[PDB]
């Protein structure tokens, strides 16, 4: 159930990012109504700038957590499926690639690495041999609709929000800004 | 201050202004200062924001020195230790209140006037403020107004008070201004800020250069 709980956590922080985006949209709409209207006072404007900066930082880090959680669930599902299939019919591709596997099994470490890279090249040319047809397939049997809903490519807004990057000192001061904003909101 | 300065103050600021010229004795000055600062503390106790323009810490310290009894330990300049203790807490009352309200105090100090106690109060009050703004004479000799010194000017904990984006848009000006001289930076800044309506527009006007 590790894959299922990982996907549940991915959905959880995706929903957290959605709530962050909702709060952000509220921030831009109030900012635009205040600037369009009689924005006479400027202290509220400074507070708005202070909150919106850390809000952009929060949605950036939420996009980051969403993206590497998606990568985590994708790779764990891929490795589980590969383990299951390759254990079901291990002897077939074993006899298909027997000489280099024997080279790997009873030789030294550098010879093992050479066997690994030779098998890498063999599998690369294997994939290039058949990808020309490009016949349509479906997802894994046990993980079809979960990956259909989450999708391989994530939301475009997710990758767009990750264009900008912050220095670690900037990240630390933005975390401090988030903490003080939470303290202000609590009051 | 001079009577003309205070009387043209009474008709210039909309907020209430309190003053006592040099005609009155130092006891009047010190009692006015204590009364007004304690009233400001009482006002800010009501979660009300208060801002103080103080002129001047050196004159206040001199007045307290004249009025306070001697403590028997007089340092350089005819000033004893207990004389500066009252202005210390007088200036130290500025803070930001947690639950509500904020007392901001900005004060001016006399510089190199030729009297030996002025630099005594100067050195005594350095490091006790959140920020300081410096002005020079050679800038105003050519009448470049204001005569503020950007390089000597500084602030403590700028990160909390503003955003990172505008703070970086400030350090870029800092790096621009460090190489050349202070006055040359003054004409540069006034010239390239004159035609721009606001500093916000000035930001994008200068970033492209």
């Amino acid at each position: 159930t590790a894959l299922q709980q990982a996907f549940d956590t991915c959905q959880n922080n995706k929903a957290a990012w959605l709530q962050r985006k909702n709060e952000l949209a509220a921030a831009e709409q109030e900012y635009l109504r205040l600037l369009s209207g009689e924005g006479r006072n400027v202290s509220r404007l400074d507070e708005l700038r202070n909150i919106i900066e850390v809000r952009k930082w929060q949605v950036n880090q939420a996009a980051g957590r969403y993206i590497r959680s998606h990568e985590a669930v994708q790779h764990i599902s891929i490795r589980d499926r590969l383990n299951d299939f390759m254990q079901q019919h291990g002897t077939a591709l074993a006899a298909a690639l027997a000489p280099e596997l024997m080279g790997y099994s009873e030789l030294t470490a550098i010879a093992r690495n050479c066997a690994i890279q030779r098998a890498t090249d063999a599998l690369r040319e294997a994939l290039l041999s058949w990808l020309a047809k490009g016949e349509k397939i479906n997802y894994s049997a046990q993980d079809s609709d979960i990956l259909t809903t989450i999708g391989f490519r994530p939301d475009v807004a997710s990758v767009d929000d990750s264009r900008e990057k912050f220095t670690p000192a900037q990240n630390m001061i933005f975390s401090r800004k988030s903490a003080q904003l939470a303290s202000r909101q609590s009051v | 201050e001079r009577p003309e300065e205070v009387t043209e103050m009474q008709r210039l600021v909309k907020g209430e202004v309190v003053a006592s010229t040099f005609d009155e004795p130092a006891s009047r000055h010190v009692q006015v200062a204590e009364m007004v600062i304690e009233k400001a503390k009482r006002l800010v106790e009501h979660k009300k924001d208060v801002i103080i323009l103080l002129d001047s810490i050196t004159r206040l310290a001199r007045a307290y020195n004249t009025v306070v009894p001697a403590s028997g330990k007089v340092l350089t300049g005819g000033v004893d230790a207990n004389a500066l203790h009252r202005p210390k807490r007088f200036f130290g009352a500025a803070r930001n209140v947690e639950e509500g309200g904020s007392l901001t105090i900005i004060a001016t100090a006399l510089i190199d006037t030729g009297s030996k106690m002025d630099e005594v109060i100067y050195e005594e009050f350095k490091g006790t403020g959140n920020m300081e703004l410096h002005l020079s004479r050679k800038i105003a000799e050519k009448r470049v107004f204001p005569a503020i010194d950007y390089n000597r000017s500084g602030t403590r904990k700028e990160e909390l008070l503003t955003t990172q984006e505008e703070l970086q848009k400030m350090w870029i000006l800092r790096k621009i201004i460090h190489p050349m001289g202070e006055i040359d930076a003054m004409e540069f800044l006034i010239n390239k800020l004159a035609m721009t309506k606001t500093n916000d527009d000035f930001f994008e006007m200068m970033k492209r250069s």
